[PDB]
């Protein structure tokens, strides 16, 4: 990878969840990593009236995200990714799996599923 | 309410639920039982006569 590619600025978050009194499930997401990243699409998307992605088979990714490898980090199931851009609305990615560019251990590539993109998106807990 | 009002009743069969992104698909199934009849035909004639020849 070249330096210039990483156009995008992203925030990697962790998920903590619990149960309301009504029984519905609550989510809150905590920022943990900051840095530039490079993003590539892999699959088409269909947006509902407010941009929440609609697709069965949640396990298949849509976007590829690459950033600097970090030996002191342990990505896991509960990961997320957040991105706020100049004009276009924010977006939440859900992280599926992980892969080193090679065992050279220089860059960590994530496989992600797009979820939302609209003005009302909740911003990550600082 | 409607069935009591007019006299038409249904049979429940099953209920199934599933979700898809923003939308939730609630799916019902029903069944009707009824007789069937043919259209209203029209006669050919009416009867008034008698010959009764009464041969040998």
């Amino acid at each position: 990878m070249k330096i210039k590619d990483r156009k995008h600025r992203v925030i990697v978050c962790s998920q903590k969840s619990d149960v309301d009194d009504n029984g519905q499930l609550l989510i809150s997401r905590t920022g943990s990593i900051n840095g530039w990243a490079a993003i590539e699409p892999v699959k088409a998307i269909r947006f509902s009236k407010d941009g929440v992605s609609m697709q069965k088979d949640t396990f298949q990714p849509t976007h590829d995200i690459t950033m600097n490898y970090n030996p002191d980090v342990n990505i896991s199931v509960s990961a997320w990714v957040y991105e706020h851009r100049l004009k276009s609305p924010p977006r939440w990615f859900k992280v599926i799996s992980v892969i080193n560019v090679d065992e050279c251990s220089q860059f960590m590539r994530l496989r992600s599923r797009l979820v939302e993109s609209n003005d009302e998106v909740e911003k990550p807990v600082s | 309410a409607f069935a009591g009002e007019y006299g038409i009743t249904f049979e429940f069969v099953s209920l199934d639920i599933s979700t898809e992104g923003d939308t939730v698909y609630i799916e019902f199934r029903f069944r009707q039982n009824f007789d069937w009849c043919e259209a209203d035909r029209e006669s050919d004639t009416v009867i008034k006569a008698g010959s009764f020849s009464l041969n040998l």
